[PDB]
């Protein structure tokens, strides 16, 4: 088999790029092109060419159950050997990670970038078909819930004809023509969601922080922990315009709730949805991690303040590996030379001024440490 | 629903051994043999290679072979005549058929194959022999095989058979395979309690011959579950129904999905299959798979 | 002198050292040197090489630097058991027609006798073989 | 006076624009493969022929360990031909590839060569322990992806798994942000 790369486009999605493939190697559709794939990898002899999918939908590595390795095996295989000059697609699937969230969400990894897994569509992708007539393929960004405008054409996407029928590209092909009307779809404007959709696209939007593309759906997934609800596009935007006053704001705000609702209170007891709930969004790199940044930054200047209220407050052998990125063999030990001052792993021995300044003794990083948001 | 003291089924596809044979040019054929690990290869001057075994396809799936309780002898009768009549007979005898018309039953014969070619001789049967010519060409997907001038005369002969008291449905299959000059063949070989492979062999005239077993065939006909979670390939239809590259067991009983535990939602299975609402796509994957076992057939018992 | 071997596989690294024997021998053009080893156990051909009749080579020299080296009867090639192999029967068949091919029929039972190929390969050519060497 | 302004924190050429955890890495880095003091001289030298000056010592490594190899070119272990190379550029300081330009272009060079050599660089062996070190896990998500089998073969100094399959596993299940494939490309 001798293929030919089409145009390529980093922000294409890889269920975009196999029928692109396709159509300019003259095959009649996507679900031809793969099961002509897969008789290629058993003529090479590759050790997972049955697990390979004649199915566009379960393509991605994430799809697959246990063939995960051998799908990108499979991958890496194809851009080396069947092309005249090699393409990228490795760079355009989407890998299942180890990295978690706070509390305990999943993610997952395009490239340069990790998302979260709770975040990803499974029902139906919605579509813009003004890209569809002027780009010729369909984005990344459209995978995932949030992004609900054109952060180029400013309309919103759509999920149904005007028959009632639903539109999926990945079954419909890319021209942008319904299954039962045969029809192209009529589409159905505001600011707000406009201003996300630009920012989750990678641009410089104001009064939105300039982060890195991994920590700006971070914020997204932590913006609906916070108002226990589904995102707000209007209270999003209002929130960073008062950055980091507004952020202040909350924190005071909790505090007093739980003081009102003192030497046995717990750091789960008064810190326990803000503290635990930003510590790895997706990671404790303070320079883009502005939420962890700025809650150590409000919790510096209030620890022996109040008879030392924050200072005091209780933790045990399993929170404390969380804030200082350790094991529990590390804290067995620090109990033993005892550079960390009192096992019972379940158990409060522990105050948090004490593990606020251990960090700052013997667990920075290059990335996790103090010196940035100063 | 409980598991009786006696519970055994019949097989309902019934494989024969696969012998090989080689063709000379001018058209005569003599049985492949093989030396002693054992080797088998081409012969230098031949031609191309026949395979050729037989399949019956013969209703025990209706009826138990033996079942000593009468309360879960009418909750499969009931079972199978509503499978029959919701669903019908038309997925399993596509998915069965497809293995026979393809090369699936040529395990490692198929590899680095130049062309193949199968052709049925289905019995109760008028005439005009149902040919497959240039498989990994023309025979690639569902689709290609629907295309065949007579494919639904011979589906409806499964679906036939197995929607009656007594049906029979014999099929002669016999295949052309064209190897490159002095090409592997890989028979199938014997099991030793124990690089030391023997094969398995028959007798045909007075030379000993590589076989290609009838269990060995009956594996590859019901390679047919992929309704299990995930289900990235087939998987041979069997009760927790396990994979042989890696010794593993999908569909075990903690997931839920084995036979055993979808034989005490079988009474559950029926009120939705007598309703008038078409069933959802994971209740028929597990009705797919609780036919496909008796179709296998087995003990069932318990105790 | 004998050549010890102290790390392993004693058959693709005997092999090896053939090699080195081959290439200086048409360097100088001398057939006079021979091998044989002492340690011809059934199990492995052995740790123990011997030449009678090389150290001043670059292979033995840097394997020297290392941790592992130390620097009647009659061992002899063998090429019928290279025609046992059934790629070796359809070439000795190809030589016979350049004739019924079909009149030609397999042994269908041999038995072998402590055959111990050493493999090497060919520099002439990018081709493959074995020494299939025994007493 | 090159490197000094270099580990000072200000752009000298032609050493690599890095951070400063970063440029200290390869001043140990650089001393661990002369297997001696620090040489200023070399230094910029090397850097000066970059990345195909990082590209001729792995080609010798691989020759120089091939022709002394002491077992079977199948049975041949990853920290038998590539253990001086690999195992030291880890963590320098750590995995980040868009700034451990060593370890980012050695998983380059063997990204294109690995079932060339009839699969030469993806038959390698490797143990339990030294799966975790590229992997960046533990011995207990190791011993539950044997369960499962993502990964197919317990002993964990047993040598049962190939490079290939562990370099294609990290592809599949172990990226991050900072340790992908995605910068060296
Ligand atoms: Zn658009
Ligand atoms: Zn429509």
């Amino acid at each position: 088999m001798f293929l030919q790369r089409p145009k390529p486009y980093s922000d294409e999605s890889l269920e975009s790029f196999f029928i692109r493939v396709a159509n300019k190697n003259g095959y009649g559709d996507v679900h031809r092109f793969l099961e002509a794939t897969k008789r290629f990898l058993q003529d090479i002899d590759h050790n997972g060419y049955q697990t390979f999918p004649t199915d566009i939908t379960r393509i991605n590595p994430y799809s697959a159950k246990n063939s995960s390795s051998a799908r990108t095996a499979s991958f890496l295989k194809l851009a080396q050997l069947t092309f005249n000059e090699p393409p990228e697609l490795l760079g355009l699937a989407i890998n299942r990670t180890n990295m978690k969230y706070s509390p305990s969400t999943s993610a997952v990894v395009r490239g340069a970038e990790v998302f979260p897994r709770s975040l990803l569509r499974t029902h139906s992708i919605p579509c813009c078909p003004l890209c569809l007539r002027e780009n010729g393929y369909a984005s990344y960004l459209w995978h995932f819930q949030g992004y609900e405008y054109c952060h180029s054409h400013n309309v919103p996407l759509i999920t149904t004809c005007s028959c009632g029928k639903e539109f999926d590209y990945r079954v419909s092909g890319l021209k942008g023509i319904c299954c039962k009307c045969k029809e192209p779809i009529t589409l159905t404007g505001h600011e707000a969601a406009c201003t996300v959709s630009n920012w989750l696209a990678g641009h410089e939007s104001k009064p939105l922080p300039n982060l890195p593309k991994s920590y700006r759906w971070g914020l997204v997934h932590w913006w609906m922990g916070i108002k226990d609800s589904e995102f707000d596009h209007f209270s999003f935007v209002q929130f960073f315009s008062n950055w980091p006053r507004s952020f202040h704001s909350i924190i005071e705000d909790e505090v007093e709730f739980n003081l009102e609702h003192t030497s046995e209170l717990r750091l789960k007891d008064l810190l326990g949805r803000l503290f635990f709930g930003s510590i790895r969004l997706p990671e404790r790199n303070l320079q883009h991690n502005i939420i962890l940044g700025e809650l150590l930054c409000y919790l510096e200047n209030r620890l022996w303040q109040d008879k030392g209220l924050i200072a005091n407050l209780k933790m045990n052998a399993l929170e404390a590996t969380v804030m200082l990125n350790c094991s529990l063999d590390q804290i067995a030990s620090m109990v033993e030379q005892r550079i960390l001052k009192p096992l019972d792993v379940t158990d409060y021995l522990f105050h948090f001024g004490d593990i606020f300044c251990l960090w700052l003794a013997e667990f920075q990083s290059d990335e996790f440490n103090r010196s940035f948001y100063v | 629903m409980k598991l009786p003291t006696n519970l055994a089924y019949e097989r309902s596809i019934d494989p024969s051994d696969v012998c090989f044979f080689v063709v000379w040019p001018d058209d005569r054929k003599t049985p492949l043999t093989y030396n002693s690990v054992d080797f088998c290869h081409v012969p230098y001057g031949a031609s191309h290679i026949e395979c050729s075994f037989s399949v019956s396809f013969s209703s025990e799936l209706r009826q138990p072979y033996k079942c000593n309780s009468s309360k879960v002898k009418q909750t499969l009768v009931q079972l199978v005549e509503l499978y029959e009549t919701k669903i019908g007979w038309t997925e399993l005898a596509t998915r069965y058929l497809m293995n026979i018309c393809n090369g699936k039953w040529l395990w490692k014969n198929t590899r680095k194959a130049y062309c193949w070619n199968i052709v049925l001789t289905p019995w109760p049967w008028n005439g005009e022999k149902v040919g497959f010519e240039d498989i990994r060409t023309n025979y690639t997907s569902r689709q290609d095989f629907k295309n065949n001038k007579n494919w639904s005369a011979i589906v409806e002969m499964i679906k036939t058979a197995f929607s009656s008291t007594d049906g029979l449905a014999i099929f002669e299959v016999r295949a052309t395979l064209h190897l490159p000059t002095n090409a592997m063949v890989r028979p199938s070989q014997v099991f030793t309690e124990k690089n030391s492979r023997v094969f398995q062999s028959t007798t045909i005239d007075g030379e000993r011959s590589p076989i290609l077993g009838a269990f060995k065939t009956g594996a590859a006909i019901a390679t047919i579950d992929d309704w299990y979670p995930e289900a990235t390939e087939p998987l041979r239809v069997g009760r927790f129904g396990v994979h042989r590259e890696d010794v593993t067991c999908y569909r075990h009983p903690s997931t839920g999905k084995d036979f055993f535990s979808i034989l005490q939602q079988a009474e559950h299975y029926i009120e939705v299959l007598s309703a008038n609402k078409t069933p959802a796509q994971e209740t028929i994957n597990d009705m797919h798979f609780l036919m496909a076992n008796l179709i296998k057939g087995g003990m069932f018992q318990h105790k | 002198k004998t050549i010890t071997f102290l790390p392993c596989n004693n058959e693709s690294l005997a092999a090896k050292c053939l090699r080195v024997l081959h290439g200086f021998n048409y360097q100088y053009e001398t057939r006079n040197i021979g091998v044989s080893f002492p340690l011809w156990c059934d199990a492995t051909v052995g740790k123990k090489i011997s030449f009678v009749s090389l150290l001043k080579q670059h292979y033995f020299v840097q394997m020297e630097q290392l941790q592992y080296f130390h620097i009647y009867v009659s061992f002899r090639r063998c090429q019928s058991i290279d025609k046992l192999t059934a790629a070796g029967l359809a070439r000795k068949i190809r030589r016979l027609e350049k004739f019924d091919p079909s009149s030609f029929a397999q042994k269908e039972h041999t038995a072998i006798a402590h055959y111990h190929s050493l493999g090497e390969s060919s520099k002439q050519t990018n081709r493959n073989f074995r020494l299939n060497i025994r007493m | 006076c090159t490197v000094s302004n270099w580990l000072a924190g200000h752009e000298s050429k032609p050493l690599p624009n890095l951070p400063k955890s970063y440029r200290w890495g390869l001043v140990h880095w650089w001393m661990g493969i002369k297997d001696s003091e620090f040489d200023h001289f070399s230094f910029v030298q090397f850097f000066s022929n970059w990345p195909r000056s990082f590209h001729s010592i792995i080609e010798d490594e691989v020759e120089f360990n091939l022709e002394h190899a002491v077992v079977s070119t199948s049975e041949l272990r990853l920290k038998d031909l590539l253990g001086r190379l690999f195992f030291g550029s880890i963590r320098l300081p750590e995995r980040n590839l868009q700034h451990n330009i060593i370890l980012g272009e050695l998983l380059c060079y063997l990204e294109n060569r690995l079932w060339q050599d009839k699969g030469l660089i993806a038959n390698l062996k490797m143990n339990a322990l030294e799966a975790t070190v590229m992997l960046n896990c533990s011995l207990d998500q190791i011993a539950s992806m044997v369960e499962q089998r993502i990964l197919k073969p317990l002993d964990v100094t047993d040598y049962l798994f190939h490079f290939g399959d562990i370099f294609c596993l990290w592809l599949a299940e172990f990226q991050s942000d900072e340790f992908n494939r995605s910068f060296y490309v």
